[PDB]
RNA sequence: UUUAUCAUAAAAUAUAACUUAUAGUUUAUGCAUUUUAACACAGAAUAAAUGUUAUUAAUUUGAUAAAGUGCUGAUAGAUUUAUAUGAUUACAGUGCGUUAAUUUUUCGGAAUUAUAUAAUGGCAUAAUUAUCAUUGAUUUUUGUGUUUAUUAUAUGCACUUGUAUGAUUAACAAUGCGAAAGAUUCAGGAUACCUUCGGGACCCGUCUUGAAACACGGACCAAGGAG
RNA sequence: AGCUGGUUCCUUCCGAAGUUUCCCUCAGGAUAGCUGGUGCAUUUUAAUAAAUAAUCUUAUCUGGUAAAGCGAA
RNA sequence: UGUUACGUGCCCAAAUUAACAACUCAUGCAGAUACCAUGAAAGGCGUUGGUUGCUUAAAACAGCAGGACGGUGAUCAUGGAAGUCGAAAUCCGCUAAGGAGUGUGUAACAACUCACCUGCCGAAGCAACUAGCCCUUAAAAUGGAUGGCGCUUAAGUUGUAU
RNA sequence: AUGUCGGCUCUUCCUAUCAUUGUGAAGCAAAAUUCACCAAGCGUUGGAUUGUUCACCCAUGCAAGGGAACGUGAGCUGGGU
RNA sequence: AACGCCUCUAAGGUCGUAUCCGUGCUGGACUGCAAUGAUAAAUAAGGGGCAAUUUGCAUUGUAUGGCUUCUAAACCAUUUAAAGUUUAUAAUUUACUUUAUAAACGACAAUGGAUGUGAUGCCAAUGUAAUUUGUAACAUAGUAAAUUGGGAGGAUCUUCGAUCACCUGAUGCCGCGCUAGUUACAUAUAAAAGCAUUAUUUAAUACAAUGACAAAGCCUAGAAUCAAUUGUAAACGACUUUU
């Protein structure tokens, strides 16, 4: 046991399948193999058992009082601050951003196309002097020297 | 296939002259009002006579699973027919449904045993409270302090990208 | 290259199951995707080595004899095992067919421009995800060399060089990534034509 | 949760712009309280825009009757039936390459040694968002794999 | 019935420190260094942060949970085979006419002569590091000895394997290279 | 079932004094700390954790049935000789000349309410007739009273690119073009035949149960040639 | 020559039988049955039913198979 | 133009189902849709689910350790049998318990065994049945056929939903 | 009008393996043989008589296994039929 | 291990046939493919070749309304279903290898198109286009155009192995380009008649290949087969020898 990860009693799960679909839900109870009791109350999800192939299950762990009746359910999730440390968690931040990815209403698309030729410059013109390869010069000068110290200084110069 | 439960009732035909044939009662596991009628008309048949339609089919009505969140053990007592060879089985199934019992149960009969649905006959239907459950695979459910492993995932194909270049990717950690 | 999305898509031939692979690219090829397969030998069929060696010896007992030579080429190499597997698949007695073969390359231990190429994942090929835990497989390079095929010894040593290219190209990408992504976060907040479209993007990159 | 339904359903079409109803959130994420009525989908593949990059690779046959007056037309972005239902309607094109001219004056003048067949889109095939298009003309079927053309005129708001 | 949870614990001595990165269990006592893969299985290492390590099935059947045992056992061997050592001692049973067993240091093959009598030398390659030594008070006593359990007894029954009595009655002719005894090379007390 | 709530069993899941261990580490083979899907319903207690009885919540939840309630997309078709020797009729909108009142836009107008007649449902009452059983309901028929709603009639004439008129495709528009003879340009086509793609196509005549047959005649073609 | 082979344009519509009987019959006929055509008489089964034909049901008959029986012939 | 029967990895129109629960891993026709192009009788501590009966906390079940005798070669078969080629039979005693004996076999004696009860094991396991798939049975002849490729959490087999 | 049987000649395969290989059984001590397995890769013959396959004998060799394409008459022979 | 145990088996693992399959032996993919040589015709001629070329011009594909594209860098090295992708500190290495501590994407949702992962594009274009934009300032980040020599390296059916790199040194000076940001000044396209603009549905241009009329710019000067001939060869072609 490194730990994979339990069908337990806090370990949460994002339901995939669902009315519910990418609701954060907490395990009550273990049912079969096939099913586990879920309520999710501060994502709005009412109390159901659901199959643990609808759901795939989180990292995110809380002693949980496992047997729970929604309202200790809803007590126990508000004790937790289980939905701020959902926020935080960016893997579901970009589970929100993939309802962000939908549409941008074109407008916004090529905002980023126009603007990252900005950075696409930017960068084989910040390039080539480490010691990593070689690594070099001595040109061969007055332009090319005088174009390194045009990163570094930025004063006096060429040529 | 769909496991619906009915309260089928038939009392065997009417006459004026003749009182009130006396009202037997069934519950029948059928997806159909009328699976529920045939397959009641078969079990009346193996203890009191009543062909229909020397037979009167009385109501045939649905019955309301009382407790469909309700986390409970039930064992079903079970008739099949092999092709050489009628058999008894207990089995215990943990499922919400007295319906979603009787489904898996079709599908757990059918597998294992070749268990044909028109070979099967149902028996018995009780709920278990308490100990009472021999279930070895079953009274694993029970034990406090019940926390077990997801055991391996499942892949979703591939993606929402036929071509998948950021490879599955087995590890989960 | 050029395509209806992309002419060529190298495929890698590693943790592919042998059948569900060649459907996948049997398809891709009447639809004009032109893929080529390279690591053929790294590509593997279920069933323990011992049942696909017998069950590859079956054919070659099938033999014309008038003139064995009308009669069924017994394809020892992988690449040409997998060819065999995708052309069953495919009408390969109409013309249309050998349209779509010609649109199939398939190579045994990826060379030629493809090494600097990006093998892709087909994920329902893939043995790992579709095939059940304990289940015993064979590797098709495996069962090439005990049917005869000679180069099983002479890719082993193409790989390793092909490796070792693949080493130090991989070696050097990686510290150049280093290079490139600091390159772009130290100029970033040092105006805003970063901050501007990074943070208006603002999604997860 | 028939109703609940029904609650849920009036809350999108509100979003849309308007007729002005329900709001009963929808998520469109931040939300203050919301990642309640689902992250999307989805199901792709792309082009889209003159032209989904979309594929003739094949006729609407019976197993060996080849019926060709209606084509399956694999959209690219289109996975799912759903998708393939934006498509439904759109005017199609085939540009293909020809040696020899034939067309003069009525409109541009083609040099006609680009040709194209115009074509509509129909109804969705597939379970796997390929959908039926009916051709004004109704492509050779030299035309398998090859790239074919839609256009997203006509598009319904 | 699919059990999900099997647990086994294997007890290591305080000479002993075994490191698992994977599945391979790099194991460092007082005679040295044993790595073997238990790769083909699939099963869990937990270290308890003890000596001990607990090695553990999930959600895994009958035939599972079987292999989950051999690996407990296998891993005790190694751990048994850095402190105490395998031995395995083979008989070499003739009527009249002796078994010659020659060779050893170590490099060994093992070359039998005069077996019964037929001109026939057979070589029995032998496996990689495990010694054979000749025991010495005890009349031609062939000792297959090395800290991989599945090495020496293999390479013990090769040698058993030829001398097979070919075409002549294996119960009168007794005749052969037999293992006797699967025994521990110097552990516990003296 | 579930929410929300009450009593009892009761905390059998968890929380909770405290008791114990491995072990990183610490202190000096053992300890102390802490971590541990390694301990003990372990004490009182708590969340009624589950069960049971009660009460419920925008009353849930499942199912089924029902309303042109309102509405969008796409697909194919659209004989239209409507006087060959047969219909074009019906309705609706709009204007005309009854009024009032309230309201909305606040301009042009629009709605609802204020009549008589007939029908219908709903209330009360009465009789019949059939029926489930009579506590009470339901049915078919009829009459009467009250009030209310709904619907139809009392809404004619003129005009109308209004709706249909029973196969109701055209408003509207663009483009090619009939450009004298001459002749451009557009559309459309498995003529012969070529090409390119898919699919289908085994040899006819015949006797025969059945013919592509490893059944029989017939190399090929013309002309004589048999109910 | 009851046998074998062949029989010469098309389209439309309907459309068989290898069974019965007798025959030196049994590689064939006649005959009945099936088939078409030609029509005829009346349509409440017809031209702008209180008359049936034949299938259910019902009512009313028949039967020695399945099963059963052998401590019933 | 619309929709079905039969099907749906691809060949070959069509979900490698945006469903699901089992069963099966097949070295020489694993298996793969009625008719149908074959498969049994009989076996299996393979695997899988059933049924019934057990031992037992006064510590059981596997597995070691340990007794397995005496009244009495009780005795008849003597060809030789004290327990044991075979048998009429068959009860006491000592007892914690030991059959006038389950076998190994010396031709006999004898030495080994198991029942029976124990030391350890102190909580699991054992027997007889039922029937699925697989395996055995199940071997034939031009090279070869679920129609093919190929398929092993199936594209098989059973059942179930779109 | 589908060229009888044998024998001559010539083919390839199959096993249900007699020999040979590698093996497991044995009331196999040795020798020897019998049984069974993977296996048809490789042998399985020379004659007397019969038209004869079949059969019956003789001789050697560790061993003289059995079948399928009624094989094989524009290949023979035409001996039996 | 199942069956505390025990056992060749369940998992994993070893040896093992006149078998099988290679090595080997035999045909040699008719043209499947590689390597290499000469590469003509001879001058009153020109011919071919590098032509990948370069020009008028032509053909054809690309993108097809700049471009409404595209990509031979590129998520390992694996046993594999607890199997596993990594970072950093302390060691360790040729190897994301090896060791201990702490975490981490705990086959989730995520992720699977793009981080376009040497941060592409559709940018350059401050009017982004079936015209190209041209021309001014400010301050910050900051860009570079050319040539030659030498030393070592790479190539698995691959678009030029008498080819293409990398590094290091030297030479000078065309200053040819400048980009992004903010801001000035001016303007052609664009007003494509059309109110129905898609319909017969384009091409200036861009990139890639191919062409060749007369002409132009470089290089180089074969053989095969038949006749005659051998016998190692053979029906005849053919094979092998020949001048």
């Amino acid at each position: 046991m490194p730990f994979e990860r339990f069908v337990q009693t806090g370990r949460i799960a994002k339901a995939s399948a669902g009315p519910l679909k990418g609701r954060l839900v907490a395990i009550v109870d273990v049912i079969d193999q096939n099913r586990v009791l879920v309520d999710g109350p501060l994502t709005g999800v009412p109390r159901q058992e659901y199959r643990l192939n609808n759901l795939h299950l989180t990292k995110y762990r809380i002693k949980f009082p496992y047997t729970a009746p929604t309202r200790i359910v809803r007590k126990a999730w508000t004790e937790s601050d289980l939905k701020a440390q959902w926020k935080v968690s960016p893997w579901s931040v970009k589970a929100q951003n993939i309802c962000k990815r939908s549409s941008l209403n074109d407008f916004d698309r090529f905002k980023l196309r126009y603007a990252k030729r900005q950075r696409n410059k930017l960068l084989t013109i910040a390039f080539n002097t480490l010691k990593k390869r070689t690594k070099a010069d001595g040109t061969p000068r007055v332009l090319k020297k005088d174009r390194r110290e045009r990163l570094r200084a930025e004063k006096a110069k060429g040529g | 296939g769909l496991l619906k439960e009915y309260e089928v009732v038939g009392r065997k035909l009417p006459s004026e002259k003749e009182p009130q044939t006396p009202l037997y009662k069934m519950r029948i596991f059928a997806p159909d009002n009328i699976v529920a009628k045939s397959r009641f008309w078969y079990f009346l048949r193996q203890l009191k006579k009543f062909k229909k339609t020397t037979g009167e089919i009385v109501s045939i009505k649905q019955v309301y699973e009382t407790s469909p969140v309700k986390i409970k053990n039930f064992g079903i007592w079970l008739r099949y027919d092999s092709r050489s060879g009628t058999h008894n089985m207990y089995r215990e199934y943990r499922d919400l449904t007295v319906g979603g019992a009787v489904t898996q149960c079709y599908r757990d009969m059918g597998a294992r045993h070749r268990a044909r649905a028109h070979s099967i006959q149902i028996i018995k239907v009780d709920s278990i409270p308490a100990a009472k459950t021999r279930r070895v695979h079953v009274k694993q459910f029970h034990d406090s302090k019940i926390k077990f492993p997801l055991v391996q995932r499942v892949h979703h194909k591939g993606n929402r990208k036929l071509f998948s270049f950021r490879k599955p990717r087995t590890y989960f950690q | 290259m050029t395509g209806l999305t992309n002419r060529t898509v190298v495929i890698d031939g590693r943790g592919h199951l042998l059948g569900r692979l060649a459907s996948v690219v049997a398809k891709y090829l009447l639809q004009g995707g032109k893929v080529a397969v390279v690591r053929c030998e790294e590509l593997n069929l279920s069933g323990h080595f011992y049942r696909n060696k017998i069950k590859f010896l079956a054919y070659l007992r099938k033999r014309c004899n008038v003139n064995p030579a009308r009669g069924p080429f017994h394809f020892r190499a992988p690449s040409r095992i997998f060819y065999k597997a995708v052309r069953g698949m495919i009408p390969h007695k109409t013309k249309r067919g050998q349209a779509a073969l010609a649109r199939l390359r398939v190579f045994d231990g990826i060379p030629s421009p493809y090494d600097k190429r990006r093998r892709v994942v087909v994920p329902i090929a893939m043995r790992v995800l579709t095939l059940r835990s304990d289940r015993k497989y064979c590797q098709v390079g495996r069962l090439s060399h005990e049917v005869g095929w000679h180069y099983q010894d002479v890719i082993k040593s193409l790989e390793r060089k092909r490796k070792a290219k693949l080493r130090v190209t991989l070696k050097h990408n990686r510290e150049l990534k280093k290079l490139t992504v600091k390159a772009r976060e130290n100029i970033a907040k040092a105006a805003e034509p970063f901050n501007k479209i990074i943070k208006s993007y603002g999604y997860e990159v | 949760m028939a109703d609940t339904q029904a609650k849920s359903t009036t809350a999108p079409k509100a979003a849309k712009a308007q007729k002005a109803p329900k709001a009963v959130k929808a998520p469109k994420a931040e939300k203050p309280a919301a990642s309640e009525a689902k992250v999307s989908a989805k199901k792709y593949k792309r082009h889209g825009r003159l032209f989904a990059k979309a594929v003739f690779t094949g006729y609407k046959r019976g197993l060996r009757n080849q019926h060709e007056n209606q084509a399956i037309l694999k959209i690219e972005g289109a996975r799912r039936k759903e998708h393939g239902s934006f498509y439904v309607g759109k005017r199609c094109v085939y540009v293909y390459k020809a040696e020899t001219k034939k067309c003069v004056p009525q409109h541009p003048e083609r040099k006609t040694r680009v040709r194209a067949v115009w074509g509509k889109v129909t109804r969705i095939h597939g379970n796997t968002g390929a959908v039926r298009a009916r051709f004004n003309r109704n492509l050779p079927g030299h035309a398998m794999g090859h790239r074919i053309r839609i256009m997203l005129y006509p598009s319904r708001i | 019935m699919r059990t999900i949870n099997s647990n086994q614990c294997v007890k290591i001595p305080k000479d002993i420190k075994a490191s698992v990165k994977a599945r391979v269990v790099t194991i460092t006592g007082t005679r040295g260094t044993l790595k073997r893969s238990f790769k083909h299985l699939a099963l869990d290492m937990y270290m308890p942060d003890k000596r001990t390590l607990k090695v553990e099935k999930w959600f895994g059947t009958k035939k599972e949970l079987a292999a989950v045992r051999t690996v407990c056992s296998h891993i005790e061997n190694m751990i048994k085979g850095v402190t105490f050592g395998f031995q395995y001692k083979m008989r070499a049973v003739y009527a009249h006419f002796p078994i010659n067993c020659v060779t050893s240091e170590n490099n060994t093959v093992i070359e039998i002569r005069n077996f019964l009598g037929e001109k026939y030398i057979r070589r029995v390659e032998m496996a990689p590091g495990v010694t054979v030594v000749n025991s010495t008070a005890q009349k031609d006593e062939l000792i297959v000895e090395g800290n991989d359990i599945e090495s020496v007894s293999g390479s013990a029954a090769l040698i058993q394997q030829s001398t097979t009595v070919k075409n002549k009655d294996i119960r009168k002719f007794l005749d052969g290279l037999y293992v006797s005894e699967k025994t521990t090379v110097v552990k516990l007390e003296s």
